[PDB]
């Protein structure tokens, strides 16, 4: 829904109050997406490298 | 920690370096300044 990326989907156990898009820890880092049609809160994590 | 930068892990791990120290306590204990 507008927010692009690279990753690797996961699910997550936070919890999310009823208002909210999408979370982060810092430095504009996307670490939790809810998707619309289930409501359910998904994970992101970046794909291995090195 | 992963955004475009690594950390790369120490070659020694702790339970060698706490054997170098352990091994020098006991040598300055029983010989002295002899074992140097
Ligand atoms: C998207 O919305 C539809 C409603 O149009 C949801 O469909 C309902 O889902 C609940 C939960 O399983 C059911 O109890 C209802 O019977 C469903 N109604 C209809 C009309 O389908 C749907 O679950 C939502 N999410 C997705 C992923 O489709």
């Amino acid at each position: 829904n507008g927010l692009t990326g690279t990753g690797v989907l996961t699910e997550s156990n936070k919890k999310f109050l009823p208002f909210q898009q999408f979370g982060r820890d810092i430095a504009d880092t996307t670490d939790a997406v809810r998707d619309p049609q289930t409501l359910e809160i998904l994970d992101i994590t970046p794909c291995s490298f090195g | 920690k992963f955004n475009g930068l690594t950390v790369l892990p120490p070659l020694l791990t702790d339970e060698m370096i706490a054997q170098y120290t352990s091994a020098l306590l006991a040598g300055t204990i029983t010989s002295g300044w002899t074992f140097g």
